[PDB]
């Protein structure tokens, strides 16, 4: 039967979905996706759905370490014929996917403003995978910090610095430039490939002193 | 902020086509056989196997001007991270990695300073 | 009494005639260089190509049976100083040793891990 | 026999090896030249150690470079204006092929123990400044007493008692027996060649 | 009728011409055309013809960013068409400030400066590395030519671990060659030791 067409991975917080065309045929036709990973003992691919009617796969049981590449291919059968399979090119859910913005909260201890930036959802959960050896993590945080009518990054490493833990991250910052507004928004970067996940929405705050 | 070198080491894959299908059968040659060891010293008698290597593949490609560019730049990065940017430690490294095995002198020589030799590769540890 | 080695070695030394004047001539393939590092890592970056150096030379010499039991005594002496009675470690090693650097897949395969493989060439804090 | 130097040989002590060789007699006085060349050479160039000597003997002391590495001398002669071939001798090895002389002991006491001090060889204990695997590994210290002897290894380098002048070896106040005899030899890196054994330097009653 | 108050524009180098119209009940066209001095004959060149917009990025006429150009535009009402400060887009205005990375290594803070992203003049020659902390500005000269820390690429400049702060701040700007027109200066990118 005819082959499925513009295949396309794509994640978001580290659960890829696998997605196919196809023209309407007479008969409903199913699908099977399957999936090869790099590093694979032999040469044997995955089935990640077996004859499926719709138009997507989600294969996060496929997905090993999170930098590791891999191919999915998808057919169809109808009448009781199949075709050829589609590839999809290869996929690197660290290089390709995106991952949720963290959680950023600003508040006040006596001559600085405290910010808390809660490392993104997929990462804080005491590991069961559905971040042990792999180097998929963030490595530095960019709290960006604006105020009356300037603006400053600040850079943080999630490693090497201790203001960060398995939660959270820490950076203080001096009541600036006497009047505030001062608005916190934050980005996480990541190993290997240096992908930025989304920055946070502006958590702002205002301060009166003399 | 994205690392100079993985841009270079993509273009390499491309032309290689490294980046399709096949290349994920039968197991990987690195990757995991360098998971398997943590302590730095080891680490370090497998990643010179490693280098080694990447020195060979691209020194049969330095012919291939379309992509001196991009090996030249990795090059200097593997120097960088690897050599911690010691400029002894690379030449040392280099001059090991080219004895002619079978120059009739070179291996007279080197089965003269054998003994020496093995009188200190067992991991020593005063000072 | 001498390491069961050195006998060994001695023994080796005669069969290439490497006692002999001229084998002083042109400075030292490994000795000096050895010398040039005493931090451990450094020490394995090098001792690594000397060991896979010493590994060729043996190999293209398994044919002979005149020097066999020296050079089988040697290798295990070797395996217990610098692969510290590793039976991984030593399997390990032979594997990286041995790719051919041309087979056409090989190098595909390597040029495919080269990212991941430098994103681990440097030493870390937490592992 | 005819003008060529005879059996040519290298011997050392404490680490300063002489070349010796013999030569026939004749109604005329000859010189000698001895040289030496010692592995990891530049090039391929020799040494002239002592040169239009009329001696036997040659302390080549000034090319002993590390005392590990391996070097071979040959000598000549010249009879008026006839020099001769060289004699060359075999490869020396000043560590594998010398002998040292003996540590240095202490004893003494402390409550109920007696301390042993064995202050390396004279050689090793220097710093470096005036004229190497090379080294002393374990050092055998014996102790006597009574009628009944018992040695004790003790490991240079494994092991905190030793450091770069001397070494440590406690020891509790044995089988109701005090006049406790020490002596130690060192053994070396690679070769297991011995030092000298010290003299005793007993202990009490 | 004809177009009015015709105004190039440029920002990191690629220019973008506009102009005002009056309103009416019809939709008309425009042609913009650059000449750039330094013309083979004197033929002028349609960057954008017929557009419906009012604005036209003309960076395919933009030649040496030192070589004066002009521009002229004009409008098609259904058939009815209608009838020296030099300033160099290297040269003159504002090309965006490079891009700091500050991080860490063993008592000093390291600062690579990425230059603003051949054999020509218009480079940079002094980059200005600002470092604010406690109660110090303090500056610093690169010398992106007679000095090894600049490459193609970047630029660096170590920092020994100063005055028992905490927060460093650093700022940069690019000098230019022979006119010396500085570059923008980065927004700050501080740090916390």
């Amino acid at each position: 039967v005819p082959t499925p067409t513009n295949v396309t991975i794509e994640s978001y917080n580290m659960n890829p979905i696998v997605y196919w065309e196809y023209q309407i045929m007479p008969q409903v036709p199913v699908f099977t996706v399957e999936v090869k990973n790099y590093g694979v003992k032999n040469s044997e691919w995955i089935d990640a759905c077996i004859n499926i009617s719709h138009h997507y796969c989600n294969i996060s049981d496929h997905v090993g370490d999170p930098s590791n590449s891999l191919w999915v291919r998808v057919k169809a059968r109808v009448g009781q014929k199949e075709s050829a399979y589609a590839k999809s090119e290869e996929f690197a859910v660290c290089r390709d996917g995106k991952i949720g913005p963290p959680k950023l909260d600003i508040r006040k201890e006596e001559k600085q403003i405290m910010i808390d930036i809660f490392h993104p959802s997929v990462f804080v959960n005491g590991d069961e995978q559905e971040d042990p050896e792999t180097t998929c993590y963030i490595r530095v945080y960019n709290v960006y910090v604006r105020m009356n009518g300037s603006e400053i990054q600040y850079k943080i490493l999630t490693q090497k610095e201790d203001d960060c833990d398995e939660i959270q991250c820490q950076l203080a910052i001096p009541v600036s430039s006497l009047n505030s507004q001062y608005c916190v928004s934050a980005e996480g970067v990541l190993h290997v490939w240096g992908v930025t996940t989304e920055k946070s929405k502006e958590v702002c705050i205002t301060i009166f002193n003399s | 902020m994205q690392d100079p070198y993985v841009k270079e080491a993509e273009n390499l894959k491309k032309y290689f086509n490294a980046g399709h299908s096949d290349v994920a059968d039968n197991g990987t040659l690195f990757l995991g056989i360098l998971k398997n060891w943590k302590e730095e010293s080891d680490r370090k008698i497998m990643q010179s196997q490693i280098v080694s290597f990447y020195f060979k593949l691209f020194k049969n490609f330095k012919d291939d001007q379309s992509i001196q560019k991009s090996v030249e730049t990795i090059k200097e990065d593997m120097n960088v991270k690897f050599f911690n940017s010691n400029k002894k430690k690379r030449d040392d490294f280099e001059k090991l990695t080219n004895y002619s095995v079978t120059d009739l002198n070179v291996q007279r020589k080197a089965i003269h300073e054998l003994i020496q030799v093995m009188a200190e590769l067992s991991p020593a540890a005063k000072t």
